[PDB]
RNA sequence: AAGGUAAGUAU
């Protein structure tokens, strides 16, 4: 009910630790025309499902650097060989680096990549945001505009959907199956109610 | 009066769109500062809405009445 | 409810509370019940069933957890051999336990939870623990009890099996897990407490409550394409019934300055495609917005109004250049599609050899004298007169042997007072097949729904079960069969006319 | 069984942080 | 990208109705010889869907341009650059004599490919002076220049 | 007992591997058309191509010197009437609906709803008419008459 | 040991 991701209707918790899925949690069972048929989902004879960390899915902040340097100097080369040809970077091109720098390379196919260069003494000033807003930016020391999603959690959300047995496995736990819909796909929840 | 103050305060369709959230189908976060912030439905596949949504125009900001009384005293 | 709260969560406790309202509990067994006895009552002549009864119980009887009854009880008509007691998905039927000449059966209705939503388990321990006890009361000593697990929707059986029974039981118990008025109420009152939907969003759609909303002074355009793609057929007496396809005409109407767009197709486009349904769509969609792009922006439309489902979709896609348009789709259906019934546009399109764009004033000179919201009424007034007769419509339509029309528009021109009296006689021509095809007197049409018969919404109800939404009057429902005096009375009657038709 | 986050202090310390990221 | 930065700083139509005691009014079918428009970037709610619809104009109307223009171009906003050359290349393999979509092929595809585009478009379609001059443009040498603007004269 | 271990569905997973077999499949056309896209002396000489040019304008000058119908109806043969005719319209379907283009008549629509409505109106007096369970199946779970060559 | 009392009319 807590790692579940806020789409399957569980809280999307973030788990910075060591939790154990019993196996016990791992079963559901579905109805077909030759009756009732009982799944699991650890078929390897591997120990109790254990949700996936967000220990591993954060790239040590030397890694990035070194990244940041090769993505930089091999965008410094295919755009001086750009300018050469008279043609541009056409978002292609950069593929294999594509949230690779500190300044990631998604920043340089930003829309509103003029009015931001006009933006200067952004860290400064972000930092500074603490004496005007009453809430504390947990990301004081960074700007998702001009320094780029310096994270991402897809392969986190994948990891935890395949660990606490896929949506079959997950849905076994809810009402969902009480609800009588044929299939999960055209779904979709209200936020709020109307009223 | 009424029918002015149910357009402003009324469910708009692009707001109708943001608190609709697809079931099953899990969408990298958006904002960074804040994780609970979500579009929903807006911008993402499956809202039935091939055409983008339009700002109700109804619903737009604007200052009070004694606040432009200020600025006709400034200019 | 059976449903068994595992501590004091107050919130799950109001859900289910909210989930259950009305007797819910009571009136997903009774209608299980009814559903049973329906299933059991038809095969009873090849079930070698003398009889099934809808046996008198507790009107709680479906919260007794710690004991049950039986719900339905069938007497044979000469003995059935009952099986050892199995599962309903046991294949395999060892038919040589007992004998016996009556039948019960059990309707257990539950509330998994997930560590104990197994449902066949459960079923086998119930029965095995109210058949083998002192405290339940059954009238028999074999039968079957069947257990619906409400929560995860499973179904399943244990118990004997007299022979013909347990594909029955498989098959009935399918249909009604599949479709039943009680689990449906269950169902949608579960999604409710839930708030999820199977892709049903809300967005502005022209109903007969926003109709008034309508008639402003910003540009509308109503889209027709029901008349795309149409064919004539006439059925002879010497020969068969044949048809020949007819030009079509795209209706692009707009109800403010009266300009009445007609895109006539010629029958050429449809010679070797495949999907000409969709193909209808395309085309009208791409004229359409082809208009669209010839206007200029002062007159360019910014509410486009479509009649049928089908042509949302594409209009989106073809309006694509111009997200400032909204298109709506209308759930009353507009009579614009009996506008080629006119004479003057019918004979006018059949006969046109190629594909053109022509514009019409379907406002005669109305304009001179009424506003367009008064001209948009009478014309769907009369459109849907036309749509509803078309014979007596073109009577009513000229008053006196002195009203004609004039060449340069549609319409015969009339003095404001016949405009109001050809009004009234048409609204009385609308009324009269209602009050025809449906068997109902004028009178009784409240002015309210006057008006959804003049727009064209109509509303049908098969599913009057869902009554359920709204001593005790629950476990009250009691089975029936012709082998009564009314079942014998309908079997009586029509018995002659089998007689002319007999093999020896 | 107990769903308690424990806490990884010598805990899965044999893989790296780079390990299942893209 | 602009070429300066650095590390640290659709659905057209070919059908036009001009318009102007006679309740027939037919007004005269124009076409437009080329329609361009706006890239009309982030237009597009759901883009499965509208892929979807914009397949099936191209299954319906093969031999509808505006059809192949905004499916490639959708590919193209999405960022699905390689889809949207593949649907430029079947839409001239299926829409030969429409000059916009050879323009738009020598705008999407590389810039060698992009040549090859026009050399196969003068096949289709020689009268186009349009495309002729956009060789210019995509032969950065002025040699190559003299031999396609004088092969167009 | 022994459960058997499904397939886990991961809708993240589904959606990289079909993004991935859509790169894939992207590549492989793109290498297709490159096989048949790179298939296909007076280029510097101004006055080799003038003349050339100046032969060309004397060249002109010297050169100057019904059976379609295969489809369905959705009605009855019984419906129409012998001694009147009729328009048929397609039915509404949605465009990525893959469904027969069916045929309909407003008019004898409308009279089908009416007679379902007043059907409806007239309560049941018994589901059973006095298969298995008729209402949950049939309509849980339209006469109609194609076209053979030129007509029915 | 608890934080797990539906409330309401009627005798």
């Amino acid at each position: 009910v807590f790692y579940t991701p806020k789409e399957l209707g569980g809280l999307g918790m973030l788990s910075m630790g060591h939790v154990l899925i019993p196996q016990s949690d791992l079963r559901w069972s579905k109805q077909t025309d030759v009756g009732i048929t009982h799944f699991r989902s650890g078929m390897s004879h591997e120990e109790d499902q254990l949700i996936p960390n967000l220990y591993r899915y954060i790239q040590p902040w030397e890694s990035e650097f070194i990244d940041s340097q090769r993505v930089w100097a091999e965008y410094a080369l295919k755009r001086q060989e750009a300018i050469a040809q008279n043609r541009r970077l056409t978002l292609e091109d950069l593929e294999d680096s594509w949230d690779r720098g500190i300044p990631r390379i998604n920043t340089l196919f930003q829309k509103d990549r003029h009015t931001l260069a006009y933006d200067k003494g952004w860290r400064v000033r972000t930092d500074f945001k603490q004496y005007q807003v009453l809430k504390q930016n947990p990301f004081w020391w960074t700007h998702q505009r001009h320094d780029g999603k310096l994270w991402n959690l897809n392969n986190y959300r994948t990891d935890m959907i395949q660990a606490l047995g896929g949506v079959e496995g997950i849905l076994e736990h809810t009402l969902f199956k009480g609800t009588y819909f044929p299939t999960w796909e055209g779904l979709f929840w209200e936020k709020a109610s109307g009223f | 009066r009424y029918r002015k103050m149910k357009e402003r305060l009324g469910l708009t369709e692009i707001r109708k769109q943001a608190n609709r959230m697809s079931f099953g189908e899990i969408e990298e976060d958006a904002y960074q500062e804040d994780l609970g912030f979500s579009l929903g439905h807006l911008g993402k596949s499956g809202s039935g809405r091939v055409r983008q949504t339009q700002v109700n125009e109804a619903t737009k900001a604007r200052i009070s009445k004694t606040l432009q009384r200020t600025l006709q005293k400034q200019s | 409810t059976g449903i068994f709260m595992h501590g004091k969560i107050p919130t799950l406790k109001i859900s289910l509370i909210q989930i259950f309202r009305a007797h819910l509990w009571q009136k997903i067994h009774e209608s299980i019940v009814m559903d049973l006895c329906q299933v059991f009552d038809q095969e009873l002549d090849a079930l070698e069933i003398e009889t099934v009864q809808k046996e008198t119980i507790h009107p709680r009887k479906s919260y007794k957890m710690n004991s049950s009854c039986a719900d339905i009880l069938l007497f044979a008509s000469y003995k059935w051999n009952v099986s050892r007691p199995s599962l309903l998905a046991d294949s395999k039927d060892v038919m040589d336990s007992t004998t016996t000449q009556k039948y019960w059966i059990d309707i257990q209705l539950r509330w998994g939870d997930y560590d104990s939503h197994d449902i066949e388990r459960y079923a086998r321990a119930k029965f095995l623990d109210y058949t083998t006890d002192n405290m339940s009361i059954y009238p028999s000593p074999t039968g079957v009890l069947i257990a619906i697990d409400l929560a995860y929707n499973l179904h399943s059986a244990y118990g004997n099996w007299f022979p013909g029974s347990k594909p029955l039981i498989q098959q009935a118990m399918a249909k009604i897990m599949k479709a039943n008025p009680a689990l449906y109420v269950l169902r949608e009152r579960i999604r409710k407490g839930l708030q999820l939907y199977s892709s049903e969003p809300t967005e502005p759609y022209l109903s007969s409550q926003n109709y008034g909303e309508l008639f402003s002074n910003q540009i509308i355009w109503f889209v027709d394409d029901t008349n795309v793609y149409r064919v004539t057929i006439h059925k002879t007496f010497e020969g068969n019934l044949t048809t020949k396809p007819i030009n079509g005409a795209i209706f692009i109407f707009n109800p403010r300055t009266g300009q009445l767009f007609l895109k006539i197709i010629h029958t050429s486009v449809w010679a070797g495609q495949k999907r000409l349904g969709q193909l209808a769509k395309w085309k009208t969609a791409e004229e359409v917005a082809a208009l669209i792009r010839s206007l200029p922006v002062e007159e360019q439309p910014k509410q486009i109004i479509v009649t049928r489902k089908g042509m949302l979709d594409p209009l989106e896609v073809h309006l694509l250049d111009f997200p400032n348009i909204v298109i709506k789709g209308s759930e009353l259906q507009l009579p614009f599609q009996a506008c080629l019934k006119v004479e003057k546009f019918g004979d006018l399109i059949l006969k046109a050899t190629e594909p053109q764009m022509v514009l019409f004033n379907l406002y005669d000179d109305w304009l001179k004298t009424i506003s367009s919201y008064t001209a948009f009424s009478r014309l769907i007034l009369i459109l849907r007169a036309l749509h509803v007769n078309n014979d007596r419509a073109k009577v009513i339509l000229k008053p006196d042997k002195t009203t004609i029309t004039e060449p340069h528009h549609i319409w015969p021109t009339l003095t404001d007072e016949e405009w109001i009296k050809v009004e009234v006689q048409l609204k009385d021509l609308i009324l009269a097949d209602y009050g025809k095809k449906n068997n109902v007197n004028v009178a009784s049409l409240t002015q309210s729904e006057i008006r959804d018969i003049i727009l064209g919404m109509e509303i049908s109800a098969p599913s009057q079960q869902r009554q359920q939404i709204a001593t005790s009057n629950y476990e009250t429902q009691t089975f029936s069969s012709k082998t009564e005096w009314r079942v014998r009375a309908i079997s009586a009657a029509n018995l002659h006319l089998r007689t002319n038709h007999i093999y020896v | 069984p107990t769903g308690e986050v424990l806490s990884l202090v010598g805990k899965l310390e044999g893989t790296r942080m780079g390990d299942k990221a893209q | 990208v602009d070429p300066r930065q650095t590390q640290f700083g659709r659905n057209t139509l070919m059908d036009m109705r001009l318009s102007q005691q006679t309740v027939v009014d037919p007004k005269g079918y124009l076409t437009d010889l080329n329609s361009m428009i706006p890239t009309h970037g982030g237009d597009i709610n759901d883009i499965k869907k509208a892929r979807l619809l914009l397949k099936s104009v191209r299954e319906t109307n093969p031999h509808h341009p505006p059809a192949w223009i905004a499916s490639a171009r959708l590919e193209e906003v999405t960022g699905k650059l390689q889809v949207a050359r593949n649907l430029i290349m079947k839409g001239t393999e299926m829409c030969p004599k429409s000059e916009d979509v050879w323009l738009e092929a020598a705008r999407l595809q590389p810039g060698d490919t992009a040549k090859a585009v026009v050399a196969q478009a003068v096949r289709h379609l020689p009268q186009s002076v349009r495309i002729y001059i956009r060789a210019a443009e995509l032969e950065t040498d002025i040699r190559a220049k003299k031999r396609v603007l004088r092969k167009a004269l | 007992e022994e459960p058997v271990t499904a397939d886990v569905i991961n809708p993240m997973a589904l959606r990289q591997r079909e993004e991935l077999r859509e790169k894939l499949a992207a590549a492989k056309e793109k290498r297709l058309l490159n096989q048949k896209l790179g298939k296909i002396p007076w280029l510097d000489d101004t006055a080799a191509w003038i003349e050339r040019s100046r032969q060309l304008q004397k060249e002109k000058d010297l050169a100057e010197k019904r059976d379609l119908q295969g489809l369905t109806v959705e009605h009855a043969i019984d419906s129409f009437r012998e001694g009147e005719t009729m328009i048929l319209t397609l039915k509404d379907k949605g465009v990525l609906q893959e469904e027969e283009d069916v045929l309909v008549n407003v008019n004898l629509v409308d009279k089908e709803r009416a007679e379902k409505n007043v059907e409806l109106r007239k309560k049941k007096p018994d589901y059973l008419p006095y298969a298995q369970q008729k209402p949950r199946s049939i309509l849980s779970k339209p006469h109609s008459f194609r076209l053979e060559q030129g007509g029915t």
